[PDB]
């Protein structure tokens, strides 16, 4: 015997969050705070050069929304927690295979719903115990116990996100990485690098100096005819996003459709 | 649920004590006013001599505390306020410490000036003061210094 | 164990800071410091 | 006659850590403390320029914890001692050679449980003498003793991770290289390196000279338009990790899959 | 007749090196001690420039342990002297080869136990004088005297380094080359040279002129902007080693596995 | 194995050190000193400096440099030497064969 919630058996697709809490979990949760980028600007301060007004804390949340999804499609990922009504279409040589489908969004967290339909009416539910799921890889499986293609044949509903990590240095693979942490960090810097770049010294200035009586004050900057003034750290934002860009891409695979 | 009370570091106020530490060995912490926070320490060995270093820290496996022969004045020893270095220490760097007079809020909403004569933190490190002329403990932000 | 995150900032405000002027006293003191490279001329090349 | 825990058997799969003692091992414990990326910026010390306030240990620890992550994406590896509960497929071609299998995560210190099942129902557990384990390869084979395929028939748990290394200038294949230390404190030294030489002189300063009164002073420094102030630091770290990395990279090998 | 420690033979697998004194043997046998170092920095100090402190000899053997370390995987070597404990597969095409293997680790000081097992218990233990050893490059075969693979069918338990070197400009096969000496000085002095390089002027700081009454004091330095004060000499310490490296694993040979 | 003091003024047997030996040693040896001397030549770290007081001045440019050692001059001419040395040494000894 076993005790469960129908939906979710611990053998296959085991639970791992509760629907209701799907919408409380957000960007604080995961760390991405307005504070950790300023941790990593740390020393420098955004502000108005000619009134003393900091910019505000929602501008870095608005960033951080956009980063996000910005990282959501340069991996083909849906990395916050949500849930997901997929209609799937019938093609005989996966349907045999043990009936495979590969989720158009992963990692899948746990699936609360699989059925087939027929007329857009609903005809036969799979026992729960049967179907199992594969969460990184997104595939999904049948496992029955004791023409050639048809246009959304099934019916599937799934949560699709990644958890925030419960421990340091580890993380399992429905559980988010610090790398995906530290990503999307590295994606706002270069927005706000760009808006910082313009406030060091006026606009488009390169060489000053000032003399008033033999008093003269004088100033070289990074600002230049071909290079801006942050495009020094930009460039080496690039240069680590790079590697940890290709690196993270391991972690996933290519993807592959069958013909 | 709380941490044990911390205790603060007594500036020396006595020459002579000062000296016997010195003599004994015992490592010294003075403050300039001018210049900066620095060691003082008496020569190990029979060679005897007066010795400063400006590497403030405990002298850890990785840290190695550097000496250099200097020659201490009195005077400087009098004037500036003078620490054992067992006891200065990040461990507590209190906004407002013992003995110091506060003016606090009581319930009466008047503003009553009080001493702390306890300090304890809690987990999350917020400071508890204990005030001469009240029971319970208070908390650093309900608190106000009172300077001149 | 658990993971490290940045936190809430903690500075307080501060307003209207007065700027520091050094002290005069008689006392002794010592100066702090640099060690570093140091130029002087060749004075067996100025001989020849 | 042997004496021994039954699911650890000395021979094939010797216990080497508790499972209690994974929640006690940490970073200070492999030597990552803050105190030697200190150490290699020895003579250097990172303030706010506003303040008399350098940057806490939970900022080093922060970076650690993501760069011990990126070195773990680096190489297809699980560095910290961790439990693993895998579901794995039926192959019949590694079915027959002695129940071949790779693990996700590697290395393997240790496994507990190696179970077939059904439907939760576990159909055949083996004995303990059976099973034996390839530590740092990864690779768990069979050795009974008196369709083609199909998904998570197999029911897997184990341990994943690197013991801290114990004797000097030593290590087993199931203990942690002292190369990954230095690994991990270069990418460190990476993060730290970007926030220091904004901090070096003003901000976006490259040359000044001022002049009162007939005392006068001029500066050139490192920061430029096209370099940043610490870029000459990055660029030995990244030649330095490339070496460790790729010679690092012979000791585990490249990875295989058949098809 | 002969008289010898039964595990030992004269011919083949002569003894080298006591097992109790495997832990006595350090760095400083092999002559990697911090003066070494500092040695071959000769009228070079390394000091903090707000203070007179000396970085420690501690850090020097910090350093000098990761070297080694990373020499021990640019080149796939055991290089201190260690006991193994080495389970190895049985296959058809080697075993009928006079039961040819070849170690994880090597040189091969002397091998102590060679056993065959089954259901994880030893069945049989060849005679001492029957089986021989390849030092250098680490083989081990079988010449006895008057399915086609199976995994870890046998135990093996090997001495694996190098010993320090007895007479000068000469070095047996089982004997530590003056090069490996070198190399690991070599590599360390990259380390200390990029934390020395910061330190000869301030911080980022290329060009320096000062005036005061009349008086000026100039200086120019390595510093650049692309270029860090140590880097010729890093330049220098790559091309030495690529040399060095690339002649030192001619020693050795590739290596190969059959397929 | 190994090879004996050269007896005869420069003449060898092939059991004989070649004369060459001793200079590629010892050449390489001033590869490792050059690398401490350069070091030290003027201060450390320094390329160009000036110097004025009370009408009397200096002004120095050095050899060393960002991108070059001070004697960086010496070991680019002892790694010429050296290639030509070993390169043509190499033919005294020929290349080496093993049967499969």
């Amino acid at each position: 015997s076993l005790n469960y919630e129908y939906p979710y058996h611990p053998s296959g697709n085991p639970k791992h969050i509760d629907v209701s809490e799907i919408d409380n979990l957000t960007l604080a949760d995961y760390g991405w705070s307005p504070d950790a980028v300023k941790a990593y600007m740390f020393g420098i301060v955004v502000q108005n050069p000619d009134t003393g007004q900091p910019m505000g804390d929602e501008f870095y949340n608005h960033i951080l929304e956009r980063a996000v999804g910005k990282a959501e499609r340069a991996l083909d990922i849906s990395i916050l927690p949500d849930t997901q009504h997929e209609m799937r279409d019938y093609h005989e040589t996966e349907f045999n295979s043990y009936m495979f489908v590969h989720a158009y969004r992963k990692p899948i967290l746990q699936v609360e719903n699989l059925q087939l339909q027929f007329n857009g009416r609903p005809i036969y539910k799979y026992p729960a115990n049967w179907w199992k799921v594969e969460h990184l890889a997104g595939h999904v499986q049948l496992f029955p116990t004791a023409a050639t293609f048809a246009p959304q044949m099934i019916r599937l509903e799934y949560v699709s996100g990644m958890l925030p990590r419960k421990k340091a240095g580890r993380n399992k693979p429905w559980e988010m990485p610090p790398e995906l942490e530290q990503l999307v960090i590295k994606y706002a810097l270069k927005e706000i690098y760009q808006v910082w770049g313009n406030l060091i010294i006026g606009a488009g200035i390169a060489n000053k100096t000032l003399e008033v009586d033999g008093i003269t004050e004088t100033i070289g900057t990074t600002q230049s005819a071909m290079y801006g003034g942050a495009s020094a750290q930009i460039l080496q934002i690039n240069e680590d996003i790079k590697e940890l860009l290709d690196g993270l891409r391991a972690y996933f695979g290519y993807n592959m459709i069958g013909l | 649920i709380s941490l044990n009370p911390i205790q603060d570091a007594k500036p020396i106020d006595d020459i002579v004590d000062i000296m016997t530490y010195l003599k004994n060995g015992k490592v010294l912490r003075v403050k300039q006013d001018n210049q900066g926070d620095i060691l003082v320490r008496m020569s190990p060995g029979k060679h005897k001599f007066t010795e400063v270093s400006r590497d403030l820290d405990k002298e850890s496996f990785y840290y190695k505390r550097h000496w250099v022969l200097y020659n201490v004045s009195v005077n400087s020893l009098i004037t500036f306020d003078v620490y054992l270095d067992e006891e200065y220490s990040e461990t507590t760097k209190v906004k407002y410490p013992k003995d110091t007079i506060v003016e606090y809020t009581r319930e009466d909403q008047e503003k009553d000036v009080a001493m702390i004569k306890e300090i304890l933190t809690d987990n999350n490190g917020n400071y508890f003061y204990a005030l001469i002329g009240e029971t319970m403990l208070f908390d650093e932000n309900k608190l106000n210094k009172v300077k001149d | 164990e658990k993971p490290y995150m940045i936190g809430a900032n903690s500075n307080p405000n501060v307003i209207n800071k007065s700027t520091t002027y050094t002290t005069t006293t008689q006392a002794d003191e010592q100066d702090k410091p640099k060690y570093t490279t140091r130029l002087e001329f060749d004075t067996i090349d100025m001989i020849r």
